[PDB]
């Protein structure tokens, strides 16, 4: 099997690449340290406006002000 | 005045036609070979406007090189008849200008002119390539002299 | 608008140039000048079944920015693949062959 | 002053094309050791005006065509589209801004196919019909390889806007990420003009193609529209793959460097005409259906992953 | 020699930069000295229109904050 | 003696795929045509720099004349009996001096083949075949040369013919 | 290298007989190649010989503005050259 | 005679030595007017030959 | 199927052909080439013309090979007369025969390419062909149909500078061949267009009477310059370029090799050409020298009779074949005792080759046929005669 690839790399040297990159692209996402961020860098974009919720005093996390230390702070996207 | 305007304008019309003659050779020749050498590097014909040659519909001048035999005689007429009206014929060879080493044979037209009107006759068995170039240049002098617009004004 | 003006001007230029072409000039049999290409038809619907392929692949530019990026990737790969396997069958079928 | 723009957008491409007829006769010449035009002007600079002012004066013989309606709509369609694909071209400042620009260029490019179909069918002839059917096969087959190269590449600049390709290239040419795409793009721009080692149609030695029954004007236009998108599909390569400088200030530098690379890619096609024997109609297809299309589809799959795993998903807008 | 193919390109080398410089200065002269703003998404238009409302009928005109 | 004209380790297999995929072999042709636009064209300026010829160049016929002024042709008929295109008719008479000359001479230059069998047969060097090749004509009648379009023709190029005869006489 | 060719080119243009002289050559003869005048001729033709150029361009004629009733300024003719200089221009003999 | 750079352009692009084999004739050509020549011409009965 | 009559005017081939084709869709079902478009009657006219005044019929049979066509006739008329050309003349005919093979091959390889679509090889080589014409013009007087290889010798001696100029051309020509060599031999595009197209098997090639590079391309060993030597080829050394896989490419490669092998033969001819006279000098066969006819009566009588009447070759018939660049060119000259021939059957390498087009171009598309005619090097003068 391994020496059959040798003529298929000498002659037919196209379909080899096309079935070597067809796949390579299926394994790069499953094995990369940085694939988690694509659904996150794309999740941070505030395209529409963030509606604020009414305060009850029962919500400690919700950052009261845009500059509170609380809330979704992305010091990640920076120097991702 | 009006006469001067239509003298200058056909001078323009004539310059365009003679500057760019696109010729289609009838091959069928020993003369065709020589014609090729006119298209070749030594005496580039393109430099004179003539092109490395195009097809019948887009051809301004037909160069009949070589004997026009009786079986090819109907074909030369239809190709001549399939060209745009501003259209001219240069007859290369001493075998298209009349007969040739092969003159009196049961199968040879004595001059392609018989089939189609001829404008410049280039003489020579293999008219030397320069010759044909002189003949094409002579067509350009014939095309400069033509005064179609003046004749319409003087109608 | 501007696009209209342009595309329209582009037409007028085209027409004029054929207007002048048929009028500037101002019989002789001058005018005198088939089996089925089954291969061609095949090639043609091969292109139809593939052009529509692109039409389903053009959303990628705007789906890459979907939250479920993992889902897009998966959905796309299958399309590109199932279409490649189709082409591949054609190959074996020799339909691609001319 | 919008009309001043069209007048300074169509004159400077019909006056350029004209001198590509010249430049396609000299560069080919000196390779053939033969000077091109030298005489009508100083160095042939005045030859296209001659055969421009000449072809139009030859009888536009409607040769017993089946339908003039087509014979005289096909040649106009062509120059109409070709001179339109320039309207959204992404110069530092495009005549018109069109989101979906690259689609526009793709779509309009496609319509051209008709010119081949209509012209061939109208002019009754074996050669005409033969060439057309065969020619469009090529054109259509190459659209499917252009689109993907076009699509794939998009994932990288992340929008269909030509005008963003310039930004995506603010610091690098996309030739280096995608030279495989740029190879097959070059052939899909060189063979979708029915041009080059690939001139199956207008097969001249074998076929006398569709434009055969055309002459004088009707021909000129078909021609004018083959050299006015011989400059597009190189002008795109100078936008999509070869990214010249763009500075908010000095907005000419881009156009100047756009010049320097579009003439090479317009002068690179000229080495081809003078270098490659023509592909045979079967081989051309097998080049796309069994070699390019596979590589194109796989690399498209590669480019949809590259953003996700490199987390480089381009910014919409 | 090959010196001569240049006269030809020279014209196709200016015939091709006349368009890129032209379109990019008939914009900076028909948009008040500033690039023609690009309205790609609804929000850009709104802002543009808003501007027209704020001063003259022309987007290009701009209110510095003294208005 | 006969010669045959057209008769895998990864190193070789990669090399083959580096010449099929990243085409490197059509490039050795593009550089080959790039090697020629930078050379000097061979084209001669035609009308001003006519190409090179030889004193042997066979073109437009002409009837040489003795320096005294006496036509050299003595109507032998040794030059239509050989002219294969059957082009020459030289009906003659005694010229009323008692001498022997043509009243008729002819070439139909639309039948001649420029073979020079008439210049090598002439025992007197009367008929030659000059180095003209710019004598194209707009009509058919201007090619049926008579004795007076060949004799004043030979009264034109005799400065240019004799140099070539004297240049090639030994080899002939 | 590139320094030398431009100096040689500007020389030819200015010394080909002047601006009008240049135009009458560049625009009637398409030639600016300076060459030794082998000899002027009746009718006013001009013959030049530059042996450094290749075998086709080392012998060129520069025709008259006009000759007899010819008006041969724009109408340059192949047979205009006299029989005397055909033996040389076509290089059948080196002898001027 | 061409600028060395331009000609090295043609030697490198061609891959072959090109100053040596010129397709143009400069001094390679024999000059015309070659000196006149003298071509070379008992029991010579034709019945024997 | 669809009867598309390939153009008689069509730019492809040699423009004197019809080739009615049946188009089974894209592929061509059958070809029925209709030659006759250039039958001038060459063989009829020769019967009415003396042996000297018929030589010209021959350089105009295959106008690409001028002096080799003549070399056949000249060999045929010599054999009928039992006279042989002088030693210098035989070398000159071999020198000119090899220059014609280079020029025929430059014609065949470059014109095949422009049919295929490669345009530059033709221009580079055609300038090299104008240099070679000049050699014909500087020995005969014409650039074509020179009529120089006459019965008994060549008509006139070589001019004093020809052999030096032939050395300078041959010295640099080899680079010009491989310059075309690099352009077309390895290109993907050329090999695909030419390789495995029009394969002809060895026995079929002999049966169809191919007799040329078409015979040698399929691997059959036969040149006619080494099998049945003529002139002085027996004294010059060369290698026949045979080939396997009889396909257009192998046939192209063979034609490029013969150009190279001909430079080897031209090299020997310049190195070893003997001092001597150029025509047999029994005045009965070859005309007397210009000085002799003007000073000695026997020479005037012999000049008058030879030019006016003729050689009067003894009654007999001969078929003499020489390896013309296209293939075996043979003249079957039947002769009565008269000065003018009785029959002259010109065997044209080409009448046989074009017959093979239908068999060779089977299972092939329209484009392949353009290559099939190109690889037969057919010029219709020889076929039509
Ligand atoms: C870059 C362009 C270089 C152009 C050039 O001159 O090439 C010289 C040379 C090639 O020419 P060559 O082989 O030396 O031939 C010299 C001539 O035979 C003999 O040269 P010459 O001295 O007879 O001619 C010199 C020339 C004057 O020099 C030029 O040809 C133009 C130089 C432009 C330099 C930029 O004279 C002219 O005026 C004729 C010019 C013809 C072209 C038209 C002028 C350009 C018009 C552009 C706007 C329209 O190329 C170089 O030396 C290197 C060029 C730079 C790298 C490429
Ligand atoms: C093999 O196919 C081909 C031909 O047909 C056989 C050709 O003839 C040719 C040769 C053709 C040419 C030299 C060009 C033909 C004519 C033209 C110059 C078309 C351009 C005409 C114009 C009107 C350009 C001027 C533009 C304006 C409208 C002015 C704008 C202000 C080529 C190159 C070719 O590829
Ligand atoms: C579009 C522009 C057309 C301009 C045509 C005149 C300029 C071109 C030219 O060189 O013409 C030379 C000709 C004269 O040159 P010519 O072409 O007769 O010959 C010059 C010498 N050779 C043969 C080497 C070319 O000038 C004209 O006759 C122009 C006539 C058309 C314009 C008339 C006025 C309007
Ligand atoms: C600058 C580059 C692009 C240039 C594009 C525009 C180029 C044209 C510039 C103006 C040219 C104006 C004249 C064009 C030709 C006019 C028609 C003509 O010459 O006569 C033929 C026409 C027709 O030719 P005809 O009547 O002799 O017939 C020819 C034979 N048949 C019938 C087969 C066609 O002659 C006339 O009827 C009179 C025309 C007078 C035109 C006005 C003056
Ligand atoms: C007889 C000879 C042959 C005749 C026919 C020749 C061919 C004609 C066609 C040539 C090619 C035309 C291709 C047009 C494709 C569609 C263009 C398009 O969809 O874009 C229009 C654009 C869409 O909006 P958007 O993309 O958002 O714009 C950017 C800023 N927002 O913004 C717009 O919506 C602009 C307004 C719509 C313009 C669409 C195109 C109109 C074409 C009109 C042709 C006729 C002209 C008038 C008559
Ligand atoms: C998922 C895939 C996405 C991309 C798909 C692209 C299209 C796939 C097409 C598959 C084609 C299979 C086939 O039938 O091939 C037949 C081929 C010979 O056919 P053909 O090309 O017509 O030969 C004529 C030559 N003149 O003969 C062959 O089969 C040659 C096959 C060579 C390659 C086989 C697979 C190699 C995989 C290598 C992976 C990496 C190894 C290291
Ligand atoms: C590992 C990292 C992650 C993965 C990265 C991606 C995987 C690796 C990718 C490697 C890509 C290698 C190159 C692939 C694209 C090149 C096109 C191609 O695949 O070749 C097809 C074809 C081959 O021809 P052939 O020998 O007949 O092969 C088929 C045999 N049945 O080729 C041809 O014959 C086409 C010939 C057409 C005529 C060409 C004429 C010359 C053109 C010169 C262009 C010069 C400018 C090019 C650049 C332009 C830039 C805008
Ligand atoms: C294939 O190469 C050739 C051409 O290019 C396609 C020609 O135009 C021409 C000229 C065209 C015609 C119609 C005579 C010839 C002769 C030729 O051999
Ligand atoms: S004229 Fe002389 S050369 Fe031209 S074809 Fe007839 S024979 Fe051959
Ligand atoms: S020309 Fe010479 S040959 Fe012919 S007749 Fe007069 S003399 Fe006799
Ligand atoms: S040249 Fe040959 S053909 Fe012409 S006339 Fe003299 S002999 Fe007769």
């Amino acid at each position: 099997i391994s020496a059959f690839l040798k003529n298929a790399w000498a002659k037919e040297p196209v379909l080899v690449v096309s079935f070597s990159v067809w796949g390579l692209a299926i394994i790069m996402p499953m094995i990369s340290p940085y694939t988690k961020y694509a659904s996150m860098i794309n999740k941070a974009t505030p395209y529409n406006y963030p509606v604020p919720v009414r305060d009850d005093g029962n919500m400690p996390d919700v950052p009261s002000h845009p500059q509170d230390p609380l809330g979704p702070s992305l010091d990640w996207l920076k120097n991702l | 005045r009006a006469e001067y305007v239509v003298t200058k304008l056909d001078d323009l019309i004539n310059w365009a036609r003679r500057s760019s003659l696109w010729p289609m050779t009838f091959g069928l020749a020993c003369c065709a070979v020589e014609m090729m050498h006119m298209a070749a590097p030594r005496y580039d014909m393109d430099r004179f406007g003539v092109v490395f040659r195009a097809s019948p519909r887009q051809a301004d001048v037909m160069i009949v090189a070589g004997t026009l035999t009786n079986k090819m005689a109907p074909a030369l007429r239809k190709v001549y008849d399939q060209m745009p009206e501003p259209r001219y014929v240069v007859s290369m060879g001493s075998c298209a200008n009349g007969g040739g080493y092969y003159h009196y044979s049961y199968s040879v037209v004595r001059g392609c002119d018989r089939i189609v009107p001829v404008d410049i006759y280039v003489p020579g068995c293999p008219p030397t390539a320069e010759a044909l170039l002189y003949g094409i240049l002579q067509l350009q002098r014939k095309i400069k002299r033509e005064q179609k617009l003046k004749i319409w004004y003087r109608r | 608008m501007n696009l209209y003006t342009v595309i329209f001007i582009n037409i007028l230029l085209s027409l004029t140039l054929i207007l002048v072409a048929f009028w500037l000039p101002q019989y002789s049999e001058k005018a005198n000048p088939l089996p089925f290409s089954m291969k061609f038809f095949l090639v043609a619907i091969t292109f139809l079944l593939f052009d529509l392929e692109i039409a389903l692949l053009l959303p990628l530019p705007w789906a890459i920015q979907t939250i479920k990026t993992s889902t897009m990737m998966i959905m796309a790969f299958i399309l590109v693949t199932i279409l490649s396997l189709g082409l591949a069958y054609e190959w074996t079928q020799k339909g691609l062959e001319w | 002053m919008f009309f001043i723009n069209i007048l300074t957008l169509l004159v400077p491409i019909l006056i350029a094309m004209a001198f590509l007829t010249l430049v396609e006769r000299k560069i080919l010449g000196y390779m053939q050791l033969r000077k091109g035009p030298n005489i009508v002007g100083p160095y042939g600079i005045l030859q296209p005006f001659a055969d421009a002012m000449k072809l139009f004066m030859k009888e536009p013989m409607r040769p017993l065509t089946t339908s003039m309606s087509l014979f005289i709509i096909a040649p106009t369609l062509s120059l109409t589209l070709a001179l339109s694909l320039w309207v959204p071209l992404p110069m530092p400042h495009p005549l018109i801004n069109l989101n979906l620009g690259i689609l526009f260029i793709l779509a309009t490019s496609s319509l051209s196919v008709y010119s081949i179909l209509w012209s061939g069918w109208a002019s009754n002839s074996k050669y005409s019909l033969f060439g057309a059917l065969r020619a469009v096969a090529q054109t259509i087959s190459y659209e499917v390889t252009m689109a993907i190269i076009l699509l794939s590449v998009l994932l990288m600049n992340g929008s269909y806007s030509l005008q963003t390709l310039i930004t995506t290239q603010e610091h690098m040419w996309l030739l280096l990420p995608a030279w495989p795409m740029a190879m097959m793009w070059f052939i899909s721009t060189l063979a979708e003009t029915n041009r080059a080692p690939f001139d199956l149609t207008e097969g001249e030695s074998e076929l006398v193609g569709f434009n055969v029954e055309y002459a004088a004007g009707p021909f000129a236009l078909f021609f004018m529209a083959e050299y006015t998108n011989i400059i597009l599909m190189n002008a795109l390569t100078t936008i999509i793959f070869l990214g010249p400088l763009y500075y908010i200030n000095l907005p000419e530098l881009y156009s100047t460097n756009f010049m320097m690379e579009a003439l090479l890619l317009s002068s690179t096609f000229l080495w081809i005409r003078a270098s490659y024997p023509r592909f045979r109609y079967d081989q051309l297809m097998h080049l796309l259906w069994k070699n390019f299309l596979p590589l194109t589809l796989a690399l498209c799959m590669w480019h949809i992953s590259l953003p996700i795993f490199t987390a480089g998903v381009p910014p919409y807008m | 020699m090959w010196f001569e193919i240049l006269p030809g390109l020279a014209i196709m080398g200016v015939c091709l930069v006349i368009p890129g410089v032209s379109t990019a200065y008939i914009h900076k002269f028909t948009n008040g000295g500033k690039e023609k703003r690009v309205a790609r998404v609804q929000y850009q238009w709104y802002l543009m229109e808003r501007d027209r409302r704020i001063s003259g009928v022309n987007r290009y005109y701009v209110s510095k904050g003294l208005e | 003696t006969y010669k045959y004209v057209n008769k895998v380790d990864m190193k070789s297999a990669t090399d083959n795929a580096a010449r099929i995929l990243m085409w490197t072999e059509l490039i050795r042709g593009l550089g080959m045509t790039l090697s020629y636009l930078f050379r000097e064209p061979a084209t001669i300026n035609y009308p001003f720099e006519k190409g090179p010829l030889s004193p042997r160049f066979r073109g437009e016929h002409a009837l040489r004349r003795y320096p005294s002024g006496e036509e050299r042709c003595i109507a032998c008929k040794l030059c239509e009996a050989i002219c294969p295109a059957q082009a020459i008719t030289i009906e003659a008479e005694p010229r009323a001096d008692g001498s022997r000359r043509t009243t008729r001479y002819d070439i139909d230059m639309t039948k001649c083949i420029y073979c020079g069998f008439c210049q090598e047969a002439c025992p007197v060097d009367a008929i030659v075949e000059g180095p003209n090749f710019e004598f194209s004509t707009e009509t058919h009648e201007e090619l049926l040369y008579n004795k007076e379009k060949l004799l004043n023709n030979g009264d034109k190029w005799e400065a240019e013919i004799a140099a070539n005869i004297q240049a090639d006489y030994l080899y002939r | 290298e590139l320094v030398e060719v431009l100096k040689r080119g500007v020389q030819q243009v200015t010394g080909h007989g002047g601006l009008r002289g240049l135009l009458r050559v560049f625009f009637r003869a398409n030639d600016i190649r300076i060459g030794t005048l082998v000899g002027e001729d009746k009718y006013g033709n001009k013959y030049y010989e530059d042996n450094k150029q290749f075998f086709g361009r080392h012998r060129w004629v520069i025709y008259t503005t006009e000759m007899n009733g010819k008006n041969t300024f724009w109408d340059v003719d192949g047979s205009m050259v006299p029989p005397e200089w055909h033996r040389w221009l076509h290089c059948m003999t080196d002898d001027p | 005679s061409a600028t060395r750079v331009i000609q090295k352009l043609r030697n490198w692009a061609s891959g072959q030595d090109l100053q040596a084999k010129l397709q143009l004739r400069y001094q390679e050509i024999a000059k015309r007017t070659q000196p006149p020549p003298k071509l070379p011409v008992s029991n010579n009965y034709y019945c024997t030959r | 199927n669809m009867t598309l009559n390939f153009g008689p005017q069509h730019p492809a081939a040699h423009g004197v052909l019809r080739l009615v084709l049946e188009l089974s869709g894209e592929m061509v079902r059958k070809c029925d080439p209709h030659i006759g478009l250039l039958h001038r009657g060459t063989e009829k006219l020769i019967e009415y013309k003396t042996y000297l005044q018929a030589l010209p019929y021959f350089d105009r049979l295959d106008y690409v090979s001028m002096m080799c066509n003549e070399q056949a006739y000249s060999i045929a008329v010599e054999k009928l007369l039992n006279i042989q050309p002088p030693p210098r003349a035989q070398w000159i005919r071999v020198l000119f025969g090899e220059i014609t093979r280079i020029l025929n091959h430059i014609m065949a390889v470059t014109t095949h390419a422009l049919d295929i679509g490669a345009m530059t090889p033709f221009f580079w080589m055609f300038e090299e062909r104008e240099k070679m014409f000049e050699f014909y013009e500087r020995v005969s007087g014409a650039r074509m149909h020179a009529a120089y290889i006459r019965p008994g010798g060549v008509h006139q001696d070589l001019p004093l500078g020809l052999l030096d100029d032939i050395y300078e051309f041959s010295k640099n020509f080899s680079l010009r061949i491989d310059e075309v060599e690099e352009m077309l031999t390895n290109n993907r595009i050329w090999r695909n267009r030419t390789v495995d197209i029009g394969v002809v098997t060895a026995e079929d090639a002999l049966n169809y009477g191919f007799s040329g590079v078409m015979l040698r391309g399929s691997g059959i060993q036969w040149d006619l310059r080494k099998t049945q030597p003529y002139d002085v080829y027996d004294q010059v050394e060369f290698d026949v370029p045979i080939g396997s896989r009889g396909d257009c490419y192998d046939r192209y490669l063979c034609r490029v090799e013969e150009m190279r092998q001909s430079l080897r033969i031209i090299e020997q001819c310049l190195n070893k050409m003997p001092p001597g006279e150029i025509k047999v000098d029994d005045a009965k066969v070859s005309p007397p020298k210009r000085a002799e006819m003007k000073t000695s009566m026997e020479s005037l009588i012999h000049h008058f009779k030879l030019y006016t009447e003729g050689y009067q070759v003894p009654p007999g018939a001969t078929y003499t074949a020489i390896e013309a660049p296209k293939g075996e060119f043979g003249v079957y000259l039947v002769s009565d005792g008269s000065s003018r021939p009785y029959r002259c059957k010109i065997k044209a390498p080409g009448f046989a080759h074009l017959a093979g087009l239908d068999k060779m171009s089977k299972g092939h598309m329209l484009a392949d046929v353009v290559a099939i005619i190109g690889t037969q090097d057919i010029v219709f003068g020889e076929i039509d005669r």
